[PDB]
């Protein structure tokens, strides 16, 4: 996204691709990469800092790491498809969203 | 249904023997007639679902 | 077999009308056992050679493809034999973590062999995951060099 | 489609409108409508003829300047008429499907992609010769006709081919 | 538990009051009454921390005051057997794999996938929750 | 990344027979001949109607649409100046519906060409379109607009 | 008529010129003119949703219409008078025709789908896949007139099968045997799709298999 | 100073503008304020190093200032207060909803363009007895006698007994400058007068900024029935010119395509314009009449070409 | 409790004296546990070969190409990689 708006044309990007770049840019930062990684600092040190030996859990917070890991990859996925991936923003607005848009 | 059974079965009897060691030294020739039954198997299907001109 | 036979539909001739040459339908497939040598057909990139006022088509390499691979599965025990070098009179199983060089081996070739399962399949995985059809034919070429590889490798660890 | 009787009919350009593909075969005079016994023999042959199947495609007059043509294949079109062997080049299986705007003929069997605006030449899949170019034209009364026949051998290559 | 219990009977009291006061201020002064939306999400949210702070407290009001919760603990006082913590287990990558196949199956509208997806799930939470009570094979 | 610069759905002509020539401040679409031909060839001295739609692309206009003629005497029967940021439609493409009782100029600029030629279906003749702006040869196809199939002798087995 | 072309006319210019430019002229690499379309292109096309088009990529996807069927006429009506030629099929009444495009014959009708139609779908209409990105849709939501002029106008990388090539009976009798095999129960039991050799096998690794390895397991003992 | 200062902000056109303008200075002047004060904590602690005269002795390890937390978390408060009393009375003249416009523009905006309707027009002065179409709007209710079933569903429709595809809320006019991929929509608005905006969209949610007047609104698909106020006032706007106009929201694959521009030209100027695009006239022509430039002079159109690299 | 050893006696017959220890892979004994690195080297780079060559090919795409080099490239060097490391020592 950066490059393609260093110069005012399309050099390079197309303009749905675009689109598709800063809606995973903007999910992948914030929900494959921030929110998931806040457990896993918890993960990292929570215990630690209360004591602790595990956490209540501990089969249940390996099956949080893989369901982030995995349902994380199947967003991703949206690349592979010769469409791409989601055209809306993160923010994914409802009519730009519906079958009729975005298809 | 029964022919899709005998293949996928040969192929997990296969993957079985050949993860257990079970050729080596003796049964090696067992082997040996067991790959020769998996290939006829495979184009006996060949010749099954080709058999209905489709 | 029986349930399955009741429950589940397989092969509807009915609905495949009678061959004719110039009709034919999309899937184009054999069964599942011949799926990995239909795979090989469709994956195998369209090299042909032309030697004098001759042709040597790309389905040569398929065959020896396959010539290959039944070479190989009926030969193994030898080919194992010969390399390791035990001929010991074995009749104790030995569990496949306790063989990695062997159960990467396996793993590797039941790799091989999925890739190319699907990729026979590729025409229906594309069309109903929607994957371009290009790309899936370009998966199962890549692949069939580095998912073997990363099969064996990843095998051998987990076995160790 | 019709079951038995009249099953091949001639044909006019005018028949097919731009992006458009027909399936043809090679129907002579003598091998009349099948209502005969003697005929419906020579149609049944032509059916069943694995080599016969032709594509006919009407390239569209937009991307006719598109066009690449083969050595000795330059003439063999009819305006913006192109009659391709369905047999693949490959294998054999029929390459019945075609893409328009695309101008791709693909075949099911094995996912191979010829460029029908060039030279029916493979642009992927297993295919590695082009499809044979029917010589095409339009005889008296207007109805199409092969021009000729195939300057090459139109089925899967064989070890004696390219000579 | 006094103070885990509190910390949720605070958030309770905050969105409750946070609910009320926007539930007034959109039936009122909004352009077309309560919103409906924002208001059923405030008085849920507070039906969340209710839920949660009155468990912690009746588990409080249950429980004496533990180590942990006390003051001038020793560790010795802690110190004795802590439960059944689950050592390694391979069945949550099976749960999360068969989840997986059960939302690609949902994305693509794909029925087939999404039944054996979740006959996947089914399979593997089963083999999660029997993994430490499925007793000696008995032949 | 079929979505790319170059993908497939963008990159599409019409699914139209007539051919379309962008050549122009003027662009001409649907542009096809209407010559329903009873045998191999369209005999010369027999008229053919001349299928197109004129859109002007600039507001500031090349309304004149001077000639268009070319081998065959192209003529422009009820000639108008209509091309202004909208569509001159010289004839009535099969299916055409006049869209009101009345008419505008009595026909609305209809092109007609006497051949001089043979010309039969699935050629392309060329056409030298010429507006005041410029001239562009355009390739004219032979177009069946919804006349069905001609019924063709039963085959007589021999 | 006035008022429907009116009313085409202003879906329209709020709808697609800015991808099918004002005067009907396509937009240079967003997509075509629709001169001479007809009124049967823009009917399948917006009918099953495909041209409020958010997207350009290998194809444009179905979704639901964003029109209902009097706005579909109206702007059917606007670009056959604009562009005129090929028409949607009509019954008595007015309505687009639905039953009247069965073809009595079946038989003939699932032999020219099998020469002409599933050479890419399907033996049985259900969907097939295309050189980059695209594919042949499953026919079994398509509607008679759908089909009809599906066949009518070529869509997308799809033959245009004009009148001519397929006389009207023949598209009948196409749409007949479509709608036949997508309304039709699977003998013999789940169909599972329409493609017998992979989801038959998946079936067989899936069900047949897991059944008979997890009977084994209960039956002998693990070691 | 003052337009460094305002971080790029356009010196506005329209009173609403100027005002906001205004507060979005003094709101700068107080975040650099509290900026370079916190600033200059950070970089003034940041000169408390170990110094290596420090011996064995760790610093007064003191925390918990109570009395210090009270200043400085009663500050920030009466800080933001007072930002959010100025706050309150700029919004106030967000839309003063005067209901004596003296130009109502009907701005439908539609998939990755716009159309100006100019649904009413009257001004004060006294001049222009104009108006809009109320033909043209025809709903969906999907009101058959009966459905698929024999008898008894009746169905009137999916919403309030309409279909979701109705456009009933569009509301159409009989001037449309309707704006084509190829020529960018130039809205003309009469300086010194009274304009309202009454924002709709037609497909899907979108934005409506023209970056000179402070100020933008998110064209809604069907906003009365979102409990949205999409229309929205400009008292005045003194400067003439065209001003350049972008969609602010996500609208689709060509969201960046959807510039517009509002020529701002004298009340004669859009005396002459009306009457000659009540007389068949386009957008373009009008404006030469006039004697404007026709096309948008702030933005050129988008190359409808997908990009550099295409091979045309 | 209800477990009893198991007592194994396997035949054995390379006698792993050379090649791979139980310290590194503690069933050496009980079966085939080492591949010569040697084996995988040449495999990668004939695998990284065989990606390069199919590059000629009758495609008209060049992504493919590109992927191609790639992950030939990255095969490449992880053979390089490995094969330096083990030529000084497992280092760096
Ligand atoms: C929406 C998505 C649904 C999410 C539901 C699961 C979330 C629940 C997590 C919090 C519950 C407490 C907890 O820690 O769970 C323990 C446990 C974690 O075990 P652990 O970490 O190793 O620690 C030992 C336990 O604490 C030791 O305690 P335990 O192992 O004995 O746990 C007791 C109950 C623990 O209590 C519960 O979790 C209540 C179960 C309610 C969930 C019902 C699903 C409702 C959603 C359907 C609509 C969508 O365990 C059970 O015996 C009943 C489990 C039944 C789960 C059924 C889920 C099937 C979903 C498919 C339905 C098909 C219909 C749709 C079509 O979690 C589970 O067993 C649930 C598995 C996760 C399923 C995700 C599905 C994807
Ligand atoms: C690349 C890396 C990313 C991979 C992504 C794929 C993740 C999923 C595959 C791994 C799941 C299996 C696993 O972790 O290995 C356990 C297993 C080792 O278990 P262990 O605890 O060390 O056993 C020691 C004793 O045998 C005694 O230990 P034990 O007491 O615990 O018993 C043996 C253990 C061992 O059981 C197994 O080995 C079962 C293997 C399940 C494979 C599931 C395949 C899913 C497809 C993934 C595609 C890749 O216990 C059992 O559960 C036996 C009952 C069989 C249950 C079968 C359940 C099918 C669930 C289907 C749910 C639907 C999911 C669809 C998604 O690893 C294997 O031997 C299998 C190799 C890995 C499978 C490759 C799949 C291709
Ligand atoms: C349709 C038929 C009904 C579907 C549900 C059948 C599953 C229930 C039985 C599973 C438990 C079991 O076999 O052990 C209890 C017991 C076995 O006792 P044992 O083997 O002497 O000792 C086991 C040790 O505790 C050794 O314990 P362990 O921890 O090493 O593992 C025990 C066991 C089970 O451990 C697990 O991994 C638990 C998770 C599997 C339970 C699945 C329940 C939900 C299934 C829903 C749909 C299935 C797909 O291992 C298995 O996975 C056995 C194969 C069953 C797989 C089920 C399908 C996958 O078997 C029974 O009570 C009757 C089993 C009869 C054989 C049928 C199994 C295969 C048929 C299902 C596949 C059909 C696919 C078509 C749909
Ligand atoms: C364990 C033994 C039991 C075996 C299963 C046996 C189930 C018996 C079902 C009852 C008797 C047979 C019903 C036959 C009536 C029938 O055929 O069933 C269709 C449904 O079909 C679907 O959608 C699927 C719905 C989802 C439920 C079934 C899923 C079972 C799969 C998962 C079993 C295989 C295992 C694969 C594992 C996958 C995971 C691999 C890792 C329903 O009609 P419809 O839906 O409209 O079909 C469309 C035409 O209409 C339309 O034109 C046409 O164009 C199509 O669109 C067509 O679908
Ligand atoms: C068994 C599966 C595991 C395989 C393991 C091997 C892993 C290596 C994968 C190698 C990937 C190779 C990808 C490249 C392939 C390639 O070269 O093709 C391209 C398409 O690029 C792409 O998307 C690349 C997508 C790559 C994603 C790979 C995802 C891996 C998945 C499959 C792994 C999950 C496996 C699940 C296991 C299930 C276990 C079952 C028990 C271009 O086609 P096209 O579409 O025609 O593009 C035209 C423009 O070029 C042109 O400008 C423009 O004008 C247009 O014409 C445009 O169409
Ligand atoms: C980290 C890397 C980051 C790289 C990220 C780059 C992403 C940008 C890609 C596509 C953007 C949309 C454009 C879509 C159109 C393509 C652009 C173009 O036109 O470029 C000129 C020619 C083709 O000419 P053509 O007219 O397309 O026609 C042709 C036949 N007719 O290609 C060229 O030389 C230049 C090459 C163009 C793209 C090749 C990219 C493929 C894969 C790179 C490496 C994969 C590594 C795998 C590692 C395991
Ligand atoms: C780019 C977004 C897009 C918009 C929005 C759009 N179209 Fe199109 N249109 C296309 C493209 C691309 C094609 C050719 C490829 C295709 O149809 O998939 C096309 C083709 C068509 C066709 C078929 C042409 C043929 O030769 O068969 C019709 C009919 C049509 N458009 C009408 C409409 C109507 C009516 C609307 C508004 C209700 C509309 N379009 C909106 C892009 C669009
Ligand atoms: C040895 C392993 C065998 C395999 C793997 C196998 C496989 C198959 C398959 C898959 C079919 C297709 C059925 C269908 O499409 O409906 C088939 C058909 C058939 N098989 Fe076999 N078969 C085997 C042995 C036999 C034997 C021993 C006989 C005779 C005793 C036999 C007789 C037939 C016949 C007559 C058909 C034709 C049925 C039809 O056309 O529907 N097969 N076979
Ligand atoms: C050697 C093996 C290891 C990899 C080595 C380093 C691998 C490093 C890989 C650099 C890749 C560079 C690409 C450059 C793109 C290009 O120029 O061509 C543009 C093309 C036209 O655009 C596309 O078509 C799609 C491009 C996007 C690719 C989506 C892939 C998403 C993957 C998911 C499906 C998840 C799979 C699970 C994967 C699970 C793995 C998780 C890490
Ligand atoms: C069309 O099919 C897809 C268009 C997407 C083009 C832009 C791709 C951005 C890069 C994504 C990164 C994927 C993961 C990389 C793994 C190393
Ligand atoms: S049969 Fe045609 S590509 Fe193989
Ligand atoms: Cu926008
Ligand atoms: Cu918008």
């Amino acid at each position: 996204m950066r490059t393609e708006l260093a110069m005012p044309g399309l050099q390079f990007l197309s303009n749905e691709q675009f689109n598709q770049l800063f809606t995973m840019h903007g999910t992948v930062m914030l929900l494959f990469y921030a929110t998931p990684i806040v457990f896993g600092f918890a993960n990292l040190v929570l215990p630690l800092q209360i004591g602790a030996p595990d956490v209540a859990f501990p089969r249940l917070n390996a099956l949080s790491f893989w369901l982030f890991l995995f349902g994380a990859l199947i967003a991703i996925a949206g690349f592979i498809t010769p469409g791409g991936a989601a055209d809306f923003g993160w923010t994914a607005y409802s009519p730009l969203t519906d079958a009729i848009h975005s298809p | 249904w029964a022919a899709l059974m005998f293949a996928a079965s040969i192929m997990v009897h296969l993957a079985r023997i050949f993860f257990t060691g079970a050729f080596r030294r003796p049964r090696e020739a067992n082997w040996v007639i067991g790959s020769l039954l998996l290939i006829l198997a495979m184009f006996e299907g060949f010749f099954g679902y080709s058999l209905p001109d489709d | 077999l029986g349930l399955m036979g009741g429950l589940l539909t397989i092969n509807p001739i009915w609905n495949l009308g009678p061959y004719k040459p110039s009709q034919v339908s999309a899937g184009s497939q054999p069964d599942f056992y011949m799926m990995w040598t239909d795979g090989l057909i469709r994956l195998w990139p369209a090299w042909e050679f032309y030697p004098f006022g001759h042709t040597i088509p790309q389905g040569v390499w398929v065959a020896v493809g396959m010539g290959l691979v039944f070479a190989l599965l009926i030969a193994y025990p030898f080919i194992e034999k010969k390399v390791t070098g035990d001929d010991a009179h074995h009749n104790l199983l030995q569990r496949p973590r306790d063989v990695p060089v062997r159960t990467a081996i396996g793993s590797m070739a039941i790799a091989l062999y999925l890739l190319l399962t699907f990729a026979c399949m590729n025409d229906i995985i594309a069309l109903k995951f929607h994957i371009s059809l290009n790309a899936t034919t370009w998966i199962g070429r890549i692949g069939m060099v580095v998912l073997p590889a990363i099969v064996y490798f990843v095998a051998y660890r987990w076995a160790i | 489609g019709r079951p038995g009787e009249s099953p091949f009919v001639k044909m006019r350009p005018e028949d097919i409108d731009a992006g458009g593909m027909e399936t043809v075969f090679p129907w002579r005079e003598s091998d009349g409508d099948g209502t005969t016994v003697e005929s419906e023999h020579k149609l049944t042959e032509i059916a069943m003829g694995v080599r016969n199947p032709v594509m006919l495609i009407r390239i569209k007059p937009a991307d006719m300047h598109r066009v690449i043509k083969r050595k000795g294949q330059e003439s063999f079109n009819f305006g913006e008429l192109f009659a391709y062997t369905k047999v693949c080049s490959h294998l054999g299986c029929p390459s019945s499907l075609y893409e328009q705007q695309t101008y791709r003929i693909l075949c099911p069997c094995h996912q191979s992609q010829f460029d029908a605006l060039e030279f029916a030449k493979p642009i992927f899949g297993p295919a590695a010769r082009a499809l044979a170019q029917l010589p095409i034209t339009i005889d008296e009364d207007g109805y199409l006709v092969a021009n000729g026949d195939f300057v090459e051998p139109v089925g899967p290559a064989f070890w004696e081919r390219k000579s | 538990m006094h103070i885990e219990a509190r910390l949720f009977e605070i958030l309770t009291a905050f969105f409750a009051l946070a609910a009320v006061v926007y539930a007034v201020l959109t039936a009122m002064f909004a352009t077309g009454g309560v919103e409906w939306a924002g208001t059923t999400a405030l008085v849920l949210t507070t039906g969340l921390t209710l839920i949660t702070g009155t468990f912690f407290r009746f588990v409080a009001r249950r429980l004496d005051t533990r180590p942990e919760d006390y003051e001038d603990a020793e560790i010795s006082d802690g110190a004795g057997e802590l439960g059944f913590f689950a050592p390694h287990s391979w069945w949550p990558i099976l749960i999360s794999l068969s989840f997986s196949t059960a939302a690609v199956g949902a994305a693509l509208w794909l029925p087939w996938l999404i039944a054996a997806g979740v006959a996947f799930v089914i399979t593997s939470v089963c083999g999660l929750v029997f993994e430490y009570y499925w007793g000696p094979e008995k032949h | 990344c079929s979505a790319g610069q170059i993908s497939q759905t963008t990159t599409q002509e019409p699914a139209v027979n007539g051919v379309n020539a962008q050549a122009g401040q003027v662009s001409l679409r649907n542009v096809h001949l209407r010559a329903p031909q009873q045998t191999d060839y369209v005999e010369p001295g027999t008229t053919v109607e001349l299928l197109f739609v004129a859109a002007n692309d600039s507001t500031e206009s090349n309304k004149l649409k001077s000639i268009t003629s070319d081998v065959g005497e192209v003529t422009l029967t009820g000639d108008s100046t209509v091309p202004a940021d909208g569509v001159l439609i010289v004839g009535e493409p099969d299916g055409q519906i006049q869209a009101v009782e009345n008419a505008e100029a009595a026909d609305a600029v209809t092109a007609e060409v006497e051949l001089t030629k043979p010309i039969t279906n699935g050629l392309l003749y060329d056409f030298t379109f010429t507006f005041e702006d410029g001239e562009t040869t355009v390739a004219v196809p032979i177009s069946a607009g919804e006349q069905p199939r001609r019924p063709v002798p039963p085959a007589g087995p021999g | 008529q006035s008022a429907l072309l009116r009313t085409g006319k202003q879906l329209f210019e709020t709808s697609c010129v800015s991808c099918h430019g004002a005067n009907l002229q396509g937009v240079p690499d967003r997509g075509p003119s629709l001169i001479g379309t007809g009124e049967a292109a823009v009917y399948f096309q917006v009918s099953t949703g495909r041209m409020p088009a958010m997207r350009g990529e290998a194809q444009a996807p179905s979704k639901p219409p964003h029109f209902d069927e009097s706005q579909i006429d109206a702007l059917g009506a606007y670009v056959q008078a604009n562009g005129g030629g090929p028409t949607v099929p009509r019954d008595d009444h007015g309505a687009v025709a639905q039953e009247s495009l069965i073809g009595g014959d079946v038989a003939r009708g699932g032999d020219l789908f099998r020469l002409n139609c599933a050479s890419c779908h399907n033996f049985t209409g259900k969907g097939g896949a295309l050189s980059s990105g695209k594919y042949a849709p499953d026919l079994g939501d398509a509607n008679p007139a759908q089909i009809y002029t599906a066949m009518l106008t070529g869509p997308q990388n799809m033959p245009k099968f004009s009148d001519r090539q397929l006389t009207p009976d023949e598209k009948r009798d196409i749409v007949a045997y479509v709608r036949e095999s997508a309304e039709t129960p699977s003998y013999g039991g789940y169909g599972l799709g329409g493609f017998g050799p992979a989801p038959e096998g998946m079936a067989m690794w899936i069900i047949g298999m897991v059944a008979a390895i997890g009977v084994a397991m209960w039956i002998g003992s693990r070691a | 100073w003052s337009d460094a200062l305002a971080l790029g902000w356009p010196t506005g056109i329209t009173p609403e503008a100027k005002l906001n303008r205004e507060l979005w200075i003094g709101s700068v002047i107080a975040s650099f304020a509290v900026g370079a004060i916190v600033w200059g904590l950070i970089f003034w602690t940041s000169a408390f190093h170990r110094k290596k005269a420090t011996d064995t002795e760790l610093p007064r390890q003191f925390g918990y200032n109570m009395p210090l937390e009270l200043t400085l978390t009663v500050i920030p408060f009466l800080i933001i207060s007072v930002l959010f009393y100025f706050t309150v009375v700029v919004q106030e003249r967000m839309m003063h909803k005067d209901p004596n416009p003296e130009v109502v523009i009907d701005v439908t905006a539609f998939q990755w363009n716009w159309k100006f309707g100019y649904q009413k027009i009257a001004f004060a002065d006294g001049s222009f007895d104009y108006d809009g179409a109320d033909p043209e709007r025809k709903e969906a209710m999907t009101s058959r006698p009966e459905g698929k079933d024999e008898h008894g569903i009746e169905k009137v429709g999916p919403i309030r007994g309409m279909t979701p595809e109705d456009r009933t809320y569009l509301n159409f006019d009989k001037i449309e400058t309707l704006g084509t991929s190829s020529e960018i929509p130039v809205l003309v608005l009469p300086a010194g007068k009274r304009i309202e905006f009454v924002l709709n969209s037609a497909d899907v949610i979108h934005g409506f900024w023209v970056p000179e007047f402070l100020f933008k609104r998110d064209v809604l698909p069907e906003p009365k029935a979102n409990n949205s106020d999409n229309v929205f006032q400009v008292s005045e706007i003194q400067q003439t010119g065209a001003f350049v106009g972008r969609c602010t929201e996500m609208c689709g694959t060509f969201h960046a395509m959807m510039n517009f521009e509002v020529r701002v030209v004298e009340p004669n100027d859009f005396k002459a314009y009306i009457d000659q695009r009540n007389a068949g006239k386009t957008n373009a022509e009008a404006l030469a009449a006039i004697n404007q430039p026709p096309l948008a002079i702030t933005t050129e159109p988008f190359e409808s070409r997908r990009g550099e690299l295409v091979p045309q | 409790m209800s477990s009893t050893q198991d007592r194994s006696q396997l035949d054995p017959e390379v006698e792993r004296h050379t090649g791979v220890d139980v310290e590194d892979v503690p069933s050496a004994e009980w079966g085939w546990s080492h591949m010569p690195i040697g084996v995988m080297h040449i495999g990668g780079l004939l695998s990284a070969a065989f990606l390069l060559v199919m590059m000629r090919g009758n495609h008209v795409g060049h992504v493919e190409d590109w992927f191609l080099i790639g992950f030939a490239a990255v095969i490449v060097a992880l053979v390089g990689r490995n094969w330096w490391l083990r030529r000084r020592g497992w280092i760096r």
